[PDB]
C-alpha cells in the first residue's frame, strides 16, 4: 500500500482461522485480475485457462497441515501478484508460467515407463 | 600465445597450473606422453570469450609457457573465432616471440 | 503405491527431457517434517533425484586425513545428461545443473535431517573404519626357532 | 521419436535430445532460408542441436 | 512329509535370527527342511534369514505366480498347517 | 528453458589439502574474563 | 590392558605394546610421517615423526616409541618445531625441482608437509648441484622417476613382507642408496601397483596413467569391483566421460587398503571395445536399429518359436548384478522356464552345493576369519590368481603365527609355503584321514576353502559331500558360535549374488531340455555347447566380446562404473556400486532391457523404478537390503541335506582338479580389451622388463618413439 | 573437406601426428565447416617433436649434468640429470639431449640414435 501500489506489510497468521482468510483473500484477488492479466500481458489463452491455472497452483498447497510454511506461501502470493498486477514481470515471465508454451511440449515427461525407456529417459 | 624454447620444443609441459589457477575457468588442457615420452599437451584451448585478461596463467607458469602479447587488435566476425585451440595458440606465439622475449626480459626481474 | 513413479507429477519450468519421473513429492502434510522442498523454490527434479550421504575415504594417495572428519551429501550421477561431447571444441556440455555441488555435514544425522527437510531421495553409506592392531618396531627382528620362512630388509 | 535414427543410407545417429548445446546429430541444408518459412524451419533444427 | 504338486516351483523361507520374534519358525525348519527336502528333491527351498525379518513363506506356482504367508506370532505346529495348504491340490 | 551448459563448470574443490594447514590457533582471552583458580594447598 | 598416557596435555589409552604414533592418531593428534604406514612394519628412517617426550633426552621417533604407563609427550614445542623443520630441508636438499612434470602434485605429502611443518624457503643453493640418479626398468604398469625418491622404503617393505615378492631392494649406500631391482627385471606380483600409491612421492608412478590428469580434476567415486569374487572396496577417479583410474579405499574386512593390477590397470577396457547401440544381424551381417526395432525382433522371434518350459534359457556372465538377474529370474519365469544358467562349465548343470542354506556356497569364516585361522585347507583353487587380496590375508597370518598351510589339487606358486597333499579327490580323503586331518582336528580356528572349480569338477558332488562329512564329523571345532570353519570361495562378483537369489537350474529335468531361445545376460564364458547353434541368441552386456559376436540381437548395457548395481562377495557382504558416468551411446540400465522387453514379450513384469525391484528383492532375500554387512547363517548344520544326503550316491571319476585360470590377465570382457592387460601378458610372455616396452617412448631399437599404447 | 597439403600434414615439418589421443588434421579439419575456407590460411605451427630432434648431443664427461633451458631466469627450474646409462639423456623440461663420453663408441655404433649425435 504505503511503499509501493500492492504492497503488503509482512505479518504471521495469528491462528489457522486467520490464515483461512487470507488464502481465499488471496485467491479471489487473483481469479479477479485474470482478465486484466490478459489484456496486459497480451496473453494467448482465454480467462477461464488462467484461472484454472491459478486454482492448481492453490491445489498443490491444499494438503498443508503447518502454519509458518502458509505464511510462506501467502507472502510468495503477495510477491508475485505485486509483481503481475504493477507491469513489473514481462511476457515473457508470465508467458513462462505456462507451461504449453516450451517448444518440447508440456507433458515433458514419459507417460509410462515403455515410452521414456525407448526415447531415452524421456 | 603458447612459447618455444631457442630448439623449437614446445615450452608447455602440461602441469595445469594455468587450469587450475584461471579464475574463469577459460582453460582447457589434456595430455599424455607424446611419442618420444615427453610431457606434453594434446589439448590447449582458452575461450577468450570467457577470459577475463587477469595474466594469473602466466604468473603461474613454471616455465613461461603461456603468455599474454601486447597485441589487443584482434576483433573478430564471428565469436567461434575467439575459441583458440593449440594451433592458434602455437602459430601466435611463433609471430609474437621477439615481443614476448622483449616483454619477458623488461619485466622478469619484477616477477 | 509403494514406489511406484507418479507418472502425473506437475512439471516445472526447469523439468527437462533429463529429469527423471519422482516417486513422492511433498505436500506440506509429512509429520514432523518441514517442508522446505516445496517451499525453497528448487525445482521437482531434486525430489527425484538420489543423494549419496557418506564420510570421504581418505585417499590412497597421502596420510592426510583432513578430508574425511566431515559427511558429504552428493548426487548420484544419471544415465543421460552427465556429460557428452561438444562437437565444436570437444568441451564437455552437462544437462545436470547438480553436478558441481556438494553439501558439507558436521553429523550424518545433520546430514539426514536437511535431506528428509528438503525432499531428498537418499542413501547413507556408513564409513568403513580401521581395526586396531598395537605395532612394534621390535617384532621386525624377532628370534625364528625354525625355518626363516621369510628374510627381511630392514 | 528416440536416441536412435537410422537415415536413409544406413547412418545411425545416436541423439541426445535436449535444447541448444544438445546433440541432434542431423546435418540439413536449407536452400532459401532468408525467406518467411525460412526462420521456422531453421529454427527447430538448430534449438535441438542440429547443424 | 510328501512331494508338493506339480504347481510348486520352489518354496522361500524368510525369518530371523534372533528372538525378536518366536523360534517356532526356526525349530519348524531344523525338522521339516530335512524331510520336505527329501521327499521331492528337485523344489529349491530357499531358507534366507536377516536381522529383524518378520517370518513369512513364499511358495512360487507356475508362470512366476506366488503366495507369501506370515509366520509370525505362529506356532510350528501352524507353520505347519500354514505350508500344508501352498503345497496341496 | 532448462539450463544447458556447452561446458560443464568444473569444480577444483577436491584439491583442497588432505593435511590441515593453519592449526587450532592461540587463546587470548583476558585475565579479567577467566575464572580464578585454586591456590596449592 | 591400556596404557594410560598424555599426549599435548589431553589423556589417550591404548593397548600396551603400542607405537607412540598410534596413540597419537587415537588422542587425534596429527603427527607428520613419510616411513610409517599403518599396514607396513615400523622402519624409523624418515625422522619426520620424531616428537618431544618428558624424561628424553634426544627428541623420539613416535612411529618406533613404545607407549608406556605415564609418559607425557609434546608434539607441539620449539623442540618438535625444529626437528620437522630441520628434517624437511634435509628431505628437499636433493629433492628435483620437478611438480610441474611429476604426477604426484596436488595428492604429495612431501609438498603438503613442506607446507605444513616445514619453512618457506628453500637453502640449498650448491652449485656442486644436487643428487641425479638413473632410472630403472621394473616392467610395464610402473614408470621410475627415481631422483624423487626419498628412502621411506615403503615399497620395499610392501613388496617383500606383504605381497611376498623379494625382488625390490636397495642398493649401494649412504646418499647413493638406490630402490630398485638390481638387475633389470619384471616385477612378478599381481599386487605390484600398489607401490604407486604406497610411494609418497612420485618416483614410482602408474605408467598408464602418466601425466593425464591432475588429481583436483577429478570426480572421486566410491565403488566395488567386480571383477573378484572379493568386492574390494575401490575409489573410482573420473573427469567427466573418462575413467581414469582406480584407488583403493580402506575395508579392513575385505580387502585392507589393496586391491590387486587387474582391478587397477583394467579401466581402460572401458572405453574401446563398447556396445553402444543396438544390433540386429541380418543376412549374416550385424545392422544397427532403435531400440523399438530391437525389442520387436525379439517379441517376433519369440512368438515364431512359442518356447515351451525351459525352451527359454538364460546365461549369466560374470559382471551380472543381481537386480538384471532378480529382473531377469521374474521374466523367464512368466515364461515358464527354470533355466537359469551360469557361465561356467557345469553352470548350466545344478551345483554340486544347493543354494537351499546360504552356507552351502558362502566363504562362512569372514575374509576377516584368516587373522585368526589356525590351519588352512585349500582345494582346487590357487588363491593368487583368483583371491590375490585375499592369498597376502594369508601370508600376512602366516607371517605372524604359527599356521599351517596344505593344498589339494593343482600346484601353484605361491607367496606362503603349503603342503601340497595331492591334486584329486582321492589325495582330498587320504588328507583328511593323514596327518593334516590331525592338524585340522586339533585347532582353533580351522578352515578348509573350496575352490568355483571344484564346483565345475565332474567329481564336485563327491567333493562337497567329502568335506562337508568332514565339518560334521568334527564339529565343536568346525562349528562353533564363534567359528565356522568351511568356506566356498568364489572368483566372479556374481556367483554369490545368483546364489542368493536362486539363480540356478533346479533339476536335471530342466537341464535336459534343449533350449529354442537363449538369453546371454552378460555372458562370454559359457561353454560352446550349452549354447546350441539352431537357437535365437539375444546378447545383452557392454563389450563386444565372444557373446555379442554369435548372437542374433545385440542389446547395450552398462559397465559397473555406469550403474548402480548390487553385489554380493563371497562370504555374503552386500555391496553397491555407485555410478562414476553416464551411460555412453544408446546403451541402457541392464534391469530396465528386461523390464523393457517383457513389455514387448507380453508379460510386463510389476516393477517400474529400481526401489520397487529393490522391494522385490528383500521378498527373495532379506539379506539383500542389508549393505556393507554379512548377514550370519542361523541354521548352518542343515548345510548336510544338499552337501551329503542329497550328494551321498555319485559317480567318482578320480579326474584331476584342474586350472580355472590360464592367463590372470584375461579374465573377463573388461580386462580382454584392456590395452595395458595386454601388456602385462605379452610382457610376462617375453620377459621385457622395459617400462615403454609397447607404450610411447623411446627405446634404443625405437629412436623415433611411437604413438601406441598397448601395442 | 580439404584437399591441399596444408589440410592433410598435421604439420609442415611432420605428416604423422604425434600422440596417440591427437585428432588427424584431415579428420580434425573436415565437416561443414571447412567448406568454403583458406586452408593455407589456417594455423599450422611446426611439430615441436621434429625439431627438438635435430639438436645435437651436448657431450659432457661429468655424470650429473644441470639444464635450466638456457635463459637463466628466463628458463625453466634447474633439474639434474644422470648420464650414467648408456644411452642418450633427455631434458624432462626442455627436451636437450646430453650424454657421457664413456658411452661415445657404444653410442656411434647404434644404428640409429634419437639425437644426431653431430
Ligand atoms: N508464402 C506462401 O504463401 C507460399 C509459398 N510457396 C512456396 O513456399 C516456399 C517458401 O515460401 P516463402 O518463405 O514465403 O517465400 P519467400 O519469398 O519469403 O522466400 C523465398 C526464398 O527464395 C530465395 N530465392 C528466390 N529467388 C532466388 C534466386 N533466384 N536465387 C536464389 N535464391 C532465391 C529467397 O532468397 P532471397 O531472400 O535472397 O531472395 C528467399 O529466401 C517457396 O518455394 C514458395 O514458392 C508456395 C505457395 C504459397
Ligand atoms: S602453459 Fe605453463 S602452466 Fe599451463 S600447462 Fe603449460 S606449462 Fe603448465
Ligand atoms: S588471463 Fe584469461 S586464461 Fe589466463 S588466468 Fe586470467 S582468465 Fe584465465
Ligand atoms: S614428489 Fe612431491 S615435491 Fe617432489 S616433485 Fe613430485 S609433487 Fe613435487
Ligand atoms: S621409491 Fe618411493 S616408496 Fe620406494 S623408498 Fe623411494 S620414496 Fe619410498
Ligand atoms: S614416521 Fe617415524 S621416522 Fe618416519
Ligand atoms: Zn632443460
Amino acid at each position: 500500500v504505503q511503499p509501493t501500489k500492492f504492497a503488503v506489510t509482512v505479518r504471521q497468521s495469528r491462528n489457522w482461522a486467520d490464515a483461512k482468510q487470507r488464502v481465499i483473500a488471496a485467491y479471489r484477488a487473483w481469479i479477479r485480475a485474470a482478465p486484466e492479466i490478459q489484456t496486459m500481458y497480451s496473453i494467448p489463452f482465454p480467462v477461464s485457462h488462467i484461472r484454472t491455472r491459478i486454482r492448481q497452483e492453490f491445489e498443490r498447497h491444499r494438503y498443508v497441515n503447518k502454519l509458518n510454511v502458509v505464511d510462506v506461501l501467502l507472502q510468495q502470493s503477495n510477491a508475485d501478484f505485486q509483481e503481475t498486477m504493477n507491469f513489473w514481470r514481462q511476457q515473457s515471465h508470465v508467458m513462462a508460467f505456462f507451461k504449453e508454451e516450451h517448444f518440447r511440449g508440456e507433458k515433458r515427461l514419459p507417460s509410462n515407463f515403455i515410452t521414456g525407456f525407448l526415447e531415452g529417459r524421456n | 600465445a603458447l612459447r618455444r624454447y631457442p630448439s623449437g620444443e614446445e615450452r608447455c609441459i602440461a602441469c595445469k597450473l594455468c587450469e587450475a589457477v584461471c579464475p574463469a575457468q577459460a582453460i582447457t588442457i589434456e595430455a599424455e606422453e607424446r611419442a618420444d615420452g615427453s610431457r606434453r599437451t594434446t589439448r590447449y584451448d582458452i575461450d577468450m570469450t570467457k577470459c577475463i585478461y587477469c595474466g594469473f596463467c602466466q604468473e603461474s607458469c613454471p616455465v613461461d609457457a603461456i603468455v599474454e602479447s601486447p597485441n589487443a587488435e584482434y576483433a573478430t566476425e564471428t565469436r567461434e573465432e575467439l575459441l583458440y585451440n593449440k594451433e592458434k595458440l602455437l602459430a601466435n606465439g611463433d609471430k609474437w616471440e621477439p615481443e614476448l622475449a622483449a616483454a619477458i626480459r623488461a619485466d622478469a626481474p619484477y616477477r | 503405491p509403494r514406489n511406484a513413479p507418479d507418472y502425473n507429477v506437475p512439471i516445472d519450468i526447469a523439468t527437462s527431457t533429463f529429469t527423471p519421473v519422482p516417486k513422492n513429492v511433498q505436500d506440506g502434510s509429512e509429520e514432523n517434517v518441514v517442508p522446505a522442498g516445496l517451499i525453497s523454490g528448487a525445482p521437482m527434479e531434486l525430489q527425484a533425484r538420489t543423494v549419496r550421504i557418506y564420510k570421504p575415504a581418505k585417499p590412497a594417495t597421502q596420510s592426510g586425513e583432513k578430508n574425511t572428519q566431515l559427511w558429504r551429501m552428493d548426487w548420484d550421477v544419471l544415465g543421460k545428461g552427465h556429460r557428452w561431447e561438444n562437437p565444436l571444441m570437444g568441451w564437455q556440455s552437462s544437462a545436470d545443473f547438480m553436478q558441481g555441488t556438494h553439501l558439507t555435514f558436521k553429523t550424518k544425522e545433520d546430514a539426514i535431517a536437511f535431506a528428509e527437510k528438503q525432499g531428498y531421495e537418499y542413501f547413507v553409506q556408513e564409513p568403513n573404519e580401521r581395526h586396531f592392531r598395537p605395532k612394534a618396531y621390535a617384532n621386525n627382528f624377532l628370534y625364528s626357532p625354525g625355518k626363516l620362512k621369510h628374510i627381511r630388509t630392514k | 521419436i528416440s536416441d536412435i535414427h537410422i537415415t536413409r543410407t544406413g547412418k545411425p545417429l545416436i541423439r541426445i535430445q535436449g535444447g541448444r548445446s544438445s546433440l541432434g546429430e542431423h546435418t540439413a541444408t536449407v536452400f532459401g532460408a532468408t525467406g518467411q518459412l525460412g526462420r521456422y524451419i531453421v529454427n527447430r533444427l538448430a534449438r535441438q542441436g542440429c547443424t | 512329509r510328501y512331494a508338493f504338486a506339480k504347481g510348486v516351483k520352489e518354496l522361500r523361507f524368510l525369518f530371523c535370527q534372533t528372538s525378536q520374534h518366536s523360534a517356532e519358525a526356526r525349530s519348524f525348519l531344523n525338522r521339516a527342511y530335512p524331510i520336505m527336502k527329501k521327499h521331492n528333491p528337485t523344489i529349491p527351498i530357499l531358507l534366507r534369514e536377516a536381522q529383524g525379518t518378520i517370518p513369512r513363506v513364499y511358495a512360487r506356482y507356475e508362470f512366476g505366480r506366488e503366495k507369501m504367508e506370515s509366520l509370525e506370532g505362529l506356532t510350528d505346529k501352524q507353520i505347519e498347517e500354514t505350508v500344508a495348504k501352498l503345497v496341496k491340490t | 528453458e532448462p539450463l544447458e551448459l556447452t561446458q560443464a563448470f568444473r569444480n577444483f574443490e577436491g584439491g583442497s589439502s588432505a593435511w590441515d594447514q593453519v592449526g587450532p590457533g592461540i587463546d587470548r582471552t583476558p585475565d579479567t574474563f577467566k575464572l580464578p583458580t585454586p591456590k596449592p594447598e | 590392558a591400556e596404557v594410560e598416557l598424555t599426549i599435548d596435555g589431553k589423556k589417550v589409552s591404548i593397548e600396551a605394546g603400542s607405537a607412540l604414533i598410534q596413540a597419537c592418531e587415537k588422542a587425534g593428534v596429527v603427527v607428520p610421517r613419510y616411513c610409517y604406514h599403518e599396514k607396513l612394519a615400523i622402519a624409523g628412517n624418515c625422522r619426520m615423526c620424531l616428537v618431544e617426550v618428558e624424561r628424553s633426552p634426544k627428541p623420539v621417533a613416535s612411529c618406533a616409541w613404545p607407549v608406556q604407563a605415564g609418559m607425557v609427550v609434546k608434539t607441539n614445542s620449539p623442540l618438535t618445531h625444529k626437528a620437522r623443520e630441520g628434517v624437511m630441508e634435509f628431505l628437499l636438499a636433493n629433492h628435483p625441482l620437478d611438480c610441474p612434470i611429476c604426477d604426484q602434485g596436488g595428492e604429495c605429502d612431501l609438498q603438503d608437509q613442506s607446507m605444513r611443518y616445514g619453512a618457506d624457503r628453500g637453502r640449498f643453493h650448491e652449485i656442486g648441484g644436487k643428487r641425479a640418479v638413473e632410472d630403472k626398468n621394473i616392467g610395464p604398469l610402473i614408470k621410475t622417476s627415481m631422483n624423487r625418491c626419498i628412502h621411506c622404503t615403503r615399497c620395499v617393505r610392501f613388496m617383500n613382507d606383504i605381497a611376498g615378492a623379494p625382488e625390490l631392494g636397495s642398493t649401494g649406500r649412504g646418499n647413493d642408496l638406490q630402490i630398485g631391482t638390481y638387475l633389470e627385471k619384471n616385477l612378478d606380483s599381481e599386487l605390484s601397483g600398489n607401490v604407486i600409491d604406497l610411494c609418497p612421492v612420485g618416483a614410482l608412478t602408474s605408467k598408464p596413467y602418466a601425466f593425464r590428469a591432475r588429481p583436483w580434476e577429478l570426480k572421486r567415486t566410491e565403488s566395488i569391483d567386480v571383477l573378484d569374487g572379493l568386492g574390494s572396496n575401490i575409489r573410482v577417479d573420473s573427469r567427466g566421460l573418462e575413467v581414469m583410474r582406480i584407488l583403493p579405499r580402506l575395508n579392513d574386512d575385505v580387502n585392507e587398503e589393496w586391491i590387486n593390477d587387474k582391478t587397477r590397470f583394467a579401466c581402460d577396457g572401458l572405453k574401446t571395445q563398447r556396445l553402444t547401440m543396438p544390433l540386429v544381424r541380418r543376412d549374416g551381417k550385424f545392422e544397427p536399429a532403435t531400440w523399438e526395432q530391437a525389442l520387436t525382433e525379439i517379441a517376433h522371434a519369440y512368438q515364431t518359436l512359442a518356447p515351451k518350459e525351459n525352451e527359454f534359457k538364460v546365461i549369466a556372465g560374470q559382471l551380472v548384478e543381481v537386480e538384471s538377474l532378480v529382473a531377469m529370474k521374474d521374466l523367464a519365469n512368466r515364461l515358464g522356464s527354470e533355466n537359469l544358467a551360469l557361465d561356467f562349465p557345469g553352470g548350466s548343470q545344478p551345483l554340486a552345493h544347493g543354494v537351499d542354506i546360504r552356507s552351502n556356497y558362502l566363504f562362512n569364516s569372514k575374509i576377516w576369519g584368516i587373522e585368526e585361522a589356525d590351519a588352512i585347507l585349500l582345494v582346487g583353487t590357487n588363491p593368487r590368481h583368483e583371491a590375490a587380496v585375499l592369498n597376502a590375508r594369508i601370508r600376512k597370518q602366516w607371517l605372524r603365527s604359527d599356521l599351517e598351510i596344505a593344498a589339494v589339487g593343482q600346484p601353484w606358486e605361491s607367496t606362503f609355503d603349503y603342503e601340497h597333499l595331492g591334486t584329486d579327490l582321492a589325495a582330498l580323503k587320504n588328507a583328511l584321514s593323514g596327518p593334516f586331518g590331525e592338524k585340522l582336528k586339533k585347532a582353533k580356528r580351522p578352515m578348509i576353502i573350496v575352490g568355483s572349480g571344484v564346483t565345475e569338477h565332474p567329481d564336485a558332488k563327491a567333493f562337497y559331500e567329502t568335506v562337508w562329512s568332514f565339518v560334521e564329523k568334527n564339529a565343536s571345532n568346525f562349528l562353533t558360535e564363534e567359528w565356522c570353519g568351511y568356506n566356498v570361495l568364489q572368483r566372479a562378483a556374481s556367483r554369490a549374488g545368483a546364489f542368493e537369489v536362486g539363480f540356478v537350474v533346479p533339476s536335471p529335468e530342466v537341464a535336459a531340455t534343449k533350449p529354442k531361445f537363449v538369453w546371454l545376460l552378460g555372458a562370454d564364458e559359457f561353454d560352446p555347447a550349452d549354447v546350441p547353434k539352431d537357437a535365437f541368441i539375444v546378447y545383452q552386456g557392454h563389450h563386444g566380446d565372444r557373446g555379442a559376436e554369435i548372437a542374433d540381437i545385440v542389446l547395450p548395457g552398462a559397465a559397473y562404473t555406469e550403474k548402480a548395481g548390487t553385489y554380493v562377495n563371497t562370504e555374503g557382504r552386500v555391496q553397491m556400486t555407485r555410478a562414476a558416468t553416464g551411460l555412453p551411446g544408446a546403451a541402457r540400465t541392464d534391469w530396465k532391457i528386461i523390464r523393457a522387453v517383457s513389455e514387448f514379450l507380453g508379460v510386463p513384469l510389476p516393477y517400474d523404478d529400481v526401489a520397487q525391484l529393490r522391494d522385490r528383492m528383500a521378498e527373495i532375500s532379506p539379506a539383500l537390503a542389508a549393505y556393507d554387512v554379512v548377514e550370519p547363517v542361523a541354521l548352518r548344520h542343515l548345510s548336510k541335506v544338499q552337501l551329503v544326503d542329497q550328494n551321498k550316491g555319485a559317480k567318482v571319476t578320480g579326474e584331476p582338479l584342474k586350472k580355472v585360470v590360464e592367463n590372470f590377465y584375461f579374465t573377463d570382457v573388461i580386462s580382454r580389451s584392456s590395452p595395458t592387460m595386454a601388456r602385462c601378458s605379452a610382457a610376462k610372455e617375453t620377459g621385457d622388463p622395459r617400462t615403454n616396452f609397447m607404450a610411447p617412448g623411446m627405446e634404443e631399437d625405437r629412436p623415433m618413439g611411437q604413438i601406441a599404447y598397448g601395442a | 573437406t580439404g584437399r591441399p597439403a596444408s589440410a592433410v600434414m598435421q604439420a609442415p615439418n611432420r605428416a604423422e601426428v604425434w600422440s596417440r589421443s591427437q585428432r588427424p588434421r584431415s579428420e580434425a579439419m573436415a565437416g561443414p565447416r571447412f567448406e568454403q575456407t583458406d586452408f593455407d590460411a589456417q594455423p599450422r605451427p611446426w611439430a615441436a617433436i621434429e625439431l627438438i630432434h635435430k639438436q645435437p648431443v651436448r657431450w659432457t664427461h661429468d655424470r650429473i649434468v644441470a639444464c635450466d633451458g638456457g635463459g637463466g631466469p628466463h628458463g625453466h627450474p634447474k633439474i639434474y640429470i644422470n648420464t650414467d646409462k648408456p644411452e642418450i639423456a633427455t631434458c624432462n623440461y626442455c627436451g636437450l639431449p646430453f650424454a657421457n663420453e664413456h658411452h661415445r663408441k657404444y653410442l656411434e655404433s647404434l644404428p640409429q640414435t634419437s639425437y644426431p649425435l653431430n
